[PDB]
Parts: C-alpha cells; sequence; structure tokens
RNA sequence: AGCGGAGAGGUA
DNA sequence: GGGCTAATGACGGCGAATACCC
DNA sequence: GGGTATTCGCCGTGTACCTCTCCTAGCCC
C-alpha cells in the first residue's frame, strides 16, 4: 500500500538496446512467460477484502496486494525476502512485480 | 491563464502572475532558501512560502 | 523495525515504523550523530519526500554515493 | 492554475488532467511537431521522459534541482513498458532487442 | 544570441558547445570576464573555443 | 485516503 | 425493501469475391 | 477458359479547456 525505502533505489535499469524485433509467439514462450494458471473466475471476493485464490486478481500467480506483506500475516517484515508461505504462496517482493509478469 | 495585451513591455519579455510564478518555480525557491540558509528543511521553507 | 540501509549512500541507514520515516547517520564506529523523523502523508508529494531525505542526508555530514 | 508536484495514475505514470485534483495541462500532439520543427532534442527529451513519464527520472530531476548538481539519467518511459506488456498479451512476441 | 552567429556557422554546434560549457560552471569554475548569459558572453567574446573546453574537461577528468 | 468510463452544455 | 450471486438522420475511397457475357 | 462488372466489407472523420450527473443489478422472501 505504501513504500518508503523503495523511493531512493536509483540507477536500477539502463535499457541500452539497438533495434526492436517483433515476431510470433511460441506456446513454450507463453508457458515460460507466465507464473501459473487460472481456473476460477472471481476478481473480488465478497464479505471480505482478500484476493481470490487462482482468480483474475490472484496472489499466488501474480503477487501480493500490499508491499512487503502477505495475505495471512505469517511473514510481515522486510527482512524476509523471497520466502513463500504454505497456505497462500506469495513471493515477498516489491509492488512493481504486479505489472511485469 | 487568460491573455491580456500589455504595451509597456518589450518583445523579448512577457508578463506572468505572481502566484503562478510561485507555484511553477517552487523547487528553485526551495533551493534558493536552502542556499541562503533562511530555512533549514524543505518543510519549514514550504510553510514559510504558504 | 530493524535498521535497513538506503543503498543510495554508504554512511547512513534508516528504518520504517509504519507511515513515518526515520534516519540516523553513523560513523565507522556505529555511533549515531543526528536523528529526525519525516511524515510522507503530511507532505503529499513523492519527489519532495525524496528530496527531503536527500537533503537531510546531505547537510548533516552525510557521505555521498561511491 | 499551476502545479509542480501532483498525483500520478496507476496504468501509466502520468499526471492527471483538469483544474480539479491538481491536473497538469496536456502537451498536445501538434506541440511536439512544433518543437521538432525547431530541432532542439534536449528540450523535447526533457519534456517527455524526465518530467512526467519516468518513475525514477521524476525523482532524480527533483533531487538534482533541490540539491544543486546537474546530472540527468535518460531511460525508457513506463508507458512503453505498459504498451509492450499489452502487446505481449495478444500472443505476439515483442522483445526490446 | 546575435553576436554568436558570426563566430560559428552551425547553431546546433553552438548549443552543444554552450551545453558543454554549462557543465563546468555548475561545479565551480572562475569565469572569464546566471551561467547561461555568462557562457554566451564568453562565447561571443571570442575567448572560449573547442580546444579550451577540451582542455578544462581533461583537467577535470585528471583532477577528479 | 489517491487512480476509471459514459451522457449533456459552453468558450477559443 | 434485502444480501449475496451471478437501432433505421453518414459519406467517400480502396481491396477481395463471385460471375456473367464473350 | 477469361477479363473486367458490380458488390460486399474495411478504413477514417482537428486541437485544448471549463462545469454538471451517473454508473453491476436483481430477485423471491
Ligand atoms: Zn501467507
Amino acid at each position: 500500500m505504501k513504500d518508503l525505502l523503495n523511493l531512493f533505489n536509483q540507477q536500477r535499469q539502463t535499457l541500452d538496446f539497438d533495434a526492436i524485433k517483433i515476431a510470433l509467439a511460441s506456446p513454450d514462450l507463453i508457458r515460460s512467460w507466465s507464473y501459473g494458471e487460472v481456473k476460477k473466475p472471481e476478481t473480488i471476493n465478497y464479505r471480505t477484502f482478500k484476493p481470490e485464490r487462482d482468480g483474475l486478481f490472484c496472489a499466488a500467480i501474480f503477487g501480493p496486494i500490499k508491499d512487503y506483506e502477505c495475505l495471512c500475516g505469517k511473514y510481515k517484515r522486510m527482512k524476509h525476502r523471497g520466502v513463500v508461505c504454505e497456505k497462500c504462496g506469495t513471493e515477498v517482493t516489491l509492488a512493481k512485480v504486479r505489472r511485469e509478469r | 491563464s487568460v491573455i491580456t495585451v500589455g504595451p509597456y513591455l518589450k518583445l523579448h519579455q512577457c508578463g506572468l502572475p505572481k502566484k503562478m510564478a510561485l507555484e511553477l518555480f517552487k523547487p528553485f525557491v526551495f533551493a534558493k532558501l536552502q542556499r541562503r540558509g533562511l530555512a533549514t528543511t524543505i518543510k519549514a521553507a514550504k510553510k514559510l512560502v504558504e | 523495525n530493524e535498521f535497513t540501509q538506503i543503498s543510495g549512500y554508504v554512511n547512513a541507514f534508516g528504518s520504517q515504523r509504519g507511515s513515518v520515516l526515520t534516519v540516523k547517520v553513523e560513523n565507522d564506529e556505529g555511533w549515531t550523530l543526528v536523528e529526525e523523523d519525516f511524515d510522507r502523508a503530511d507532505y503529499g508529494s513523492d519527489p519532495e519526500f525524496v528530496a527531503e531525505v536527500s537533503s537531510y542526508l546531505k547537510r548533516n555530514g552525510g557521505i555521498k554515493d561511491l | 492554475h499551476a502545479r509542480s508536484t501532483g498525483p500520478y495514475s496507476l496504468v501509466t505514470q502520468q499526471p492527471l488532467g483538469g483544474k480539479a485534483q491538481f491536473g497538469g495541462q496536456r502537451f498536445g500532439e501538434m506541440e511536439v511537431w512544433a518543437l521538432e520543427a525547431y530541432g532542439a532534442a534536449y528540450t523535447l527529451q526533457e519534456m517527455l521522459t524526465v518530467k512526467s513519464d519516468d518513475v525514477q527520472g521524476r525523482n532524480q530531476m527533483y533531487k538534482n534541482i533541490v540539491d544543486g548538481e546537474h546530472e540527468m539519467v535518460a531511460g525508457m518511459p513506463e508507458s512503453f513498458n505498459v504498451l509492450v506488456k499489452e502487446i505481449r498479451s495478444l500472443a505476439i512476441h515483442m522483445e526490446l532487442e | 544570441v546575435e553576436d554568436c552567429l558570426e563566430v560559428v556557422n552551425n547553431r546546433f554546434e553552438l548549443v552543444m558547445m554552450a551545453s558543454k560549457r554549462a557543465r563546468q560552471l555548475a561545479n565551480g569554475v572562475q569565469p572569464l570576464i546566471k551561467p547561461t548569459v555568462m557562457a554566451l558572453r564568453e562565447i561571443a567574446a571570442r575567448r572560449i573555443d573547442n580546444a579550451l573546453i577540451d582542455e578544462v574537461e581533461k583537467a577535470e577528468r585528471e583532477r577528479a
């Protein structure tokens, strides 16, 4: 929701390239680009404000809704990075990861 | 803004409102207040501006 | 929480206790010289909140980037 | 009205529009052509990337103005990243070579 | 802006030369006689050329 | 608490 | 009232697709 | 075989600003 120490992370990307190439997409490229599949259409759960598991707005596929936090609250600190849970496996990374993958 | 003809100015210069000049050049005002030493932090300089 | 480095400088390291931010410059022995607090919700601007910390870690004897 | 620092959106890292909610004035499509007719690539790159669209340049230019140094960093905007992530969702491979 | 049209033939080369001159006065360089008007006066006074700018840039790179 | 899209009216 | 539960008042230009007299 | 003759479908139509309201909805207790 709110990040403070992430604002001063300067010089993170260079983006040095020469050309732009476009072609068709192989199915293996689509299977390697993604991080999981979806099976139940539900973008917002009702009577509680939590993302639906394996839905349109999911946490086990894309990432966490809150920065450096998980869904349940077992790992709620910045000292734990890259450690997923067991009942709701979310990578404890930055909030920028929800736009890339 | 709304344009208004002014005859007492040269063709290499133009007019500008004071509140617009304060709101546009506000980081330069903050840098000048930091360089002159009249305000320690940017919060005190912003409170002195407002 | 625990003290986490900014990784924009080599001298100072800060923390975050919710919606407020605090920093503390330190020498090679680990002794704190100055320590203040900043409110991000009171400012209402992200680059001004960046420049606040970047000036507080500049005027109070802060070592720049390597 | 006037503004220097305002709110940004979620899809593209751009300021809003209008006198309400602190929205900056839209740089038109023909204004970019009028700027490019003069040449002046330095005032066209600084008014398109480091002013509004970049998520790091918008802080770095403010830090350089408040501090006093003059060293800008050029990079790709976030809107091109949103466009290539939208094109990649159409089973069409597009990679920045 | 009118005197600088006679010392150089290209306007964009004049803009790039004044941009290379403006990166030195910000870090602190004693002037010849706002940094923009001072750099334009130093260009129009027929004192600052492409060799002296390279000399001060090499001295800054050696004294960095 | 910031961020969205439609319909109508008005100035240049 | 309530709480989850799922039209026909546009107009011009250009490229493919049968198809009809030759 | 064959070389156009209608015919169907796709493409598009200026810029910027100011103000107001209204949006997912519905159905048998
Ligand atoms: Zn969890």
